[PDB]
């Protein structure tokens, strides 16, 4: 909040590492759907799990090597977003996950 | 860990 | 913990951009996931400004609890080298990443 | 102006 007054150069990977990825969460068809903008990761590095009964944890790691003169560095190397779900997830719940066009879509059965 | 398809 | 920011907040900082110079090129990289390639409009304007604009339809039937992903994107990038007006600029979009390589003269 | 391939 009100880091909006900074200019783009002053916003670092660290800032985006706090707030990324942006997320949409909705229910349709007796399914909890969590949609995330997580561009540019390897799907075998994206680690999502529900800890407890309430918390989706989205973790992801990527290597960023940009040789030359730096000017802007905003894209996160690491991500660790914690989202509290409005639904109790069964331990044996069959959760699907897809990574397409940089978007992670997680479907959680509730009904 | 959720299987990302 | 779980503090959810407004969509309007993300709107003002989306997307994250890396800009750097190597091998005579200004390489601009932006995490811009979930957009149609034909709806991403990027261009260098007046020798020193790279403008990235995108629009997308967000269709999510049902009940929303959290909404942070922006529908509109607009980011003006201060450009260091006042690049040439004439050269061929590359533009790729894969895995949600928009990579733009601008030649310097 | 820039073609996004």
């Amino acid at each position: 909040g009100k880091e909006l007054q900074k200019r783009s150069e002053e916003l670092s990977r660290g800032f985006y590492e706090l707030v990324y990825p942006p997320v949409d969460m909705y229910e349709e068809g007796g399914y909890l759907v969590v949609v995330a903008d997580l561009a540019g990761f390897n799907k075998e590095k994206i680690k999502a799990r529900v800890s407890g009964q309430n918390e989706l944890i989205i973790e992801a790691e990527r290597e960023i090597t940009e040789p030359g003169v730096k000017y802007l560095t905003q894209r996160p190397k690491y991500v660790r977003k914690v989202i509290r779900l409005p639904y109790n997830v069964a331990k044996d719940a069959e959760i699907s996950g897809k990574y397409e066009n940089g978007v992670l879509t997680i479907r959680i059965p509730i009904a | 860990v959720i299987k990302i398809e």
